[PDB]
């Protein structure tokens, strides 16, 4: 199990580990979080008690070196940083254990909740998506838009999700253009799956990491890409059988985790009622037109 | 955005557009089968695709052959109207391409963008306004063409006539819209109103009698009479 600790906590804040918060208050005695879970991605977040505007946070991987949380003054936010030197971040990370400084990662032994929203997510995917070569995690907040919103401004700053546009010429064989605009297969299976993403593995990917981005830092960018992944898949009439059948454990899990009061802002009424009742798939994804229908019948 | 009455002289500028109206693609008769089902008989069709400004009628006349074999009617009916008006615009030289189509139907404008995808700069656009263009089959000759087709066809007319000789575009593009709406109302009247007077003709080349500008008026008004009377009828008002 692997530890972040926290130089300190200057400023009052909620602090996200994956879907578990704690709050902390300004100048309280803590020095981070233990035992998290090797072999997943995770995400820390943040959002400062005087502004609940900027939600931000960071990807990262505890296989991939020693990262701690250190607030900065001047920029004014918790910043991740890696620790090059072994031995000074053991020595730290023992000390902050031993004076028992640190929340545990409060993992239930019976929940594979966590495995099962990032299954397919990969640091080294979420590092092409958010480009800061020079560090091995990953910052993302609330305010940053994708390349996509950027066509329709500062590329450094933006979410690199894979374009997906059903009115373009990727979209649109020419000749083919009623079939492909009303049955998107050709689309799915030979551009985005064969061509961009190589396998369904990637394509799951992306999803669950925008469907995350857009959760746990209200990221509207994400939103639009997490939908549009999932209404690609449903407007196919030709989608591979463990696709549609993982497809709707991804989408069942990610309903689940969704805070009850967000389900207005987050989920596209037009997407899930055409993907649940008017789409090739309509009879395809069984445990998430359940949970929808049980969850969030108003919406439908 | 969407063409309304605020923004209406807009159809008379000098940016090259085209109306297009998909009402007649797709014409039926409905009819009782031997076993006492219903049926349909598809029978020819017209896209209606008009300069406002110049009179110009691309008439793409649409025969049942087109039909045969295919699912969906009312819905390729879209896809195929697309795909003509997209057919045309590629036909026509650089500086004779619209600069945006205007739909009379709304279930018109995802099909028409997915076909003229090659063309980002011509705007596709709907209408608020209620045009009478599925009163064209109402049009003797427009009628005739249409229904002795035997194979694909596309007819240039111009539905103005020679009336740009003498009036606006703006003023032709009424006189056209209230025969039109006149003929949609009723059509049997309408025609009465237009044929009565055997003395004035249709020229060989012109869909319209040859009206002096006094007989215009009197037209006009007889029209405009026509569609009140109809409407207190229907409305009982």
């Amino acid at each position: 199990m692997n530890t972040v600790p926290f130089t300190s906590a200057p400023i009052e804040v909620t602090i996200g580990i994956d879907q578990y918060s704690f709050n902390v208050k300004e100048n309280q005695p803590f020095h981070g979080i233990k035992d998290i879970p090797i072999g997943h991605v995770h995400v820390i977040h943040f959002q400062h008690a005087d502004n609940s505007s900027m939600r931000y946070g960071y990807w990262f991987d505890c296989r991939m070196g020693n990262f701690y949380i250190q607030y900065d003054p001047k920029d004014g936010l918790y910043k991740m940083m890696e620790e090059r030197d072994g031995a000074k971040f053991e020595n730290i990370v023992h000390n902050f254990k031993e004076r028992q400084m640190m929340v545990s990662y409060p993992k239930i032994d019976e929940d594979d909740t966590w495995y099962n929203l990032t299954e397919f997510v990969q640091m080294d995917k979420i590092r092409k998506i958010v480009r800061k070569d020079e560090n091995q995690f990953s910052y993302v907040d609330s305010s940053m838009t994708t390349v996509q919103e950027n066509e329709l401004s500062d590329p450094a700053h933006s979410l690199n999700y894979t374009v997906i546009n059903f009115k373009s010429r990727e979209a649109i064989r020419p000749g083919h253009e009623m079939e492909d605009f009303l049955d998107k297969s050709y689309y799915l299976n030979t551009v985005m799956l064969q061509g961009i993403f190589k396998n369904s593995s990637n394509y799951f990917g992306e999803l669950q990491f925008a469907f995350l981005n857009a959760m746990f830092f209200g990221n509207y960018g994400s939103s639009l890409q997490w939908h549009a992944m999932i209404e690609l898949i449903c407007s196919s009439a030709t989608v591979p059988k463990h696709m549609l059948d993982k497809l709707d454990e991804i989408l069942y899990y990610q309903i689940k985790t969704l805070p009850e009061q967000y389900s207005d802002i987050l989920l596209n009424e037009r997407v899930w009622n055409i993907c649940l009742y008017s789409s090739f798939q309509k009879n395809s994804l069984h445990n998430t037109e359940k949970i929808m229908e049980n969850k969030y019948p108003e919406l439908l | 955005g969407a063409m309304n009455s605020s923004n209406y002289a807009e159809l008379f500028n000098n940016d090259i557009k085209l109306f297009v109206d998909d009402t007649n693609v797709y014409r039926v008769t409905v009819h009782k089968t031997f076993e006492g089902n219903v049926a349909t008989k598809a029978i020819n069709g017209c896209i209606f695709t008009l300069n406002p400004k110049t009179g110009h009628l691309f008439l793409k006349i649409i025969h049942t052959s087109v039909w045969a074999g295919q699912k969906r009617l009312s819905q390729l009916a879209k896809w195929k109207t697309a795909e003509e008006v997209s057919a045309l615009v590629r036909s026509l030289p650089k500086e004779e391409q619209p600069k945006q189509i205007i739909v009379t139907r709304k279930a018109m404008l995802d099909p028409l963008e997915v076909h003229m995808l090659d063309f980002p700069n011509i705007a596709i656009r709907p209408t608020e306004l209620r045009l009478p263009f599925s009163a064209a089959m109402s049009i003797d000759k427009l009628s005739d063409v249409v229904m002795k087709a035997t194979e694909p066809q596309m007819v240039l007319f111009n539905i103005y006539d020679d009336w740009l000789d003498r009036i606006s575009s703006y003023t032709a593009f009424s006189r056209l819209t209230l025969l039109l709406r006149a003929l949609k109302t009723n059509e049997e009247s309408a025609k009465m109103i237009l044929l009565s007077d055997p003395t004035i003709t249709i020229k060989s080349y012109h869909l319209w009698p040859s009206f002096t500008d006094e007989q215009w008026i009197t037209i006009e008004s007889q029209m405009r009479d026509l569609i009140l009377t109809e409407y207190g009828r229907k409305y009982n008002v």
